[PDB]
């Protein structure tokens, strides 16, 4: 019932990662909030994309993303105004 | 990824700085400035060796006011911009704000006076590295990536002509 993601913070030149484990039914937006909290970056100016640079639709579960895209993710700075 | 390895190697080859001292700090500031010049000079040497010699920086005597030039190559053409910044008194905890005055009013990714707007990840990154990051890192991790995003856009829109 859980899935694990390897999430790399791309804004840090050491390229550190964390593995976050969440229930499969967790909304993927919560994964983004969890990852942002863990890296101490704002959720609203961060985004998650696949290891290979692909955009992820947030309106799906973690389990959905885990199978469709894969366990390896990047957390990146987002395009945001101000 | 090739991007990852490139960044890691680039930033790894920039000498880290040592002294936690800002302009208020007399002989310790002098030492910090030596470190800054050493780190900048090594970064420029690396840039020259990587065929991307993209900036020069100088300062006043006191090391509190910095000015220089940067270059961006796009579609075989070279674009040159003047840069400047002031060292805040709480440096190196507080990072300077780099300005590109000739671009003031030309992009929304910028505050007043040509001060570039970096992503929100820059400040935490800087803060957790104090005092090992200095002006060479500010260039490599701040201005450089800003140019790589903004300059092609301004060219494509015809806001800058070369």
């Amino acid at each position: 019932s859980k899935v694990s993601f390897k999430i790399t913070l791309t804004s840090d030149p050491r390229l550190p990662y964390k593995v976050l484990s969440v229930p499969e039914s967790t909304p993927f937006t919560a994964v983004l909030k969890f990852a942002a909290e863990e890296f101490k970056v704002p959720a609203a100016t961060s985004a998650i994309i696949t290891n290979d640079g692909i955009g992820i639709n947030p309106a799906q579960t973690a389990g959905n993303v885990f199978l469709k895209h894969g366990s390896e993710l990047r957390i990146i700075p987002r395009d945001r105004v101000g | 990824s090739m991007a990852d390895e490139a960044t890691r190697r680039v930033v790894s080859e920039i000498p880290v700085l040592k002294t936690n001292a800002g302009p208020r700090d007399r002989e310790l500031w002098v030492q910090r400035l030596k470190e800054e010049y050493q780190s900048l000079i090594r970064y420029v040497e690396n840039n020259k060796n990587a065929d991307n010699d993209w900036f020069r920086l100088e300062s006043n005597k006191e090391g509190t006011r910095w000015f220089g030039k940067c270059w961006y190559i796009h579609d075989l053409l070279k674009y040159e911009f003047d840069i400047e910044f002031d060292i805040p008194i709480t440096y190196p905890t507080t990072a300077p704000e780099i300005a590109v005055p000739e671009l003031d009013g030309k992009t929304a990714k910028m505050y007043r006076g040509g001060k570039i707007k970096l992503t929100d990840h820059f400040k935490p990154l800087w803060a957790r590295n104090v005092p090992k990051f200095g002006l060479a890192h500010l260039m490599a991790l701040g201005l450089g990536p800003w140019l790589a995003v903004e300059i092609p856009d301004l060219i494509q829109k015809g806001v800058i002509q070369h």
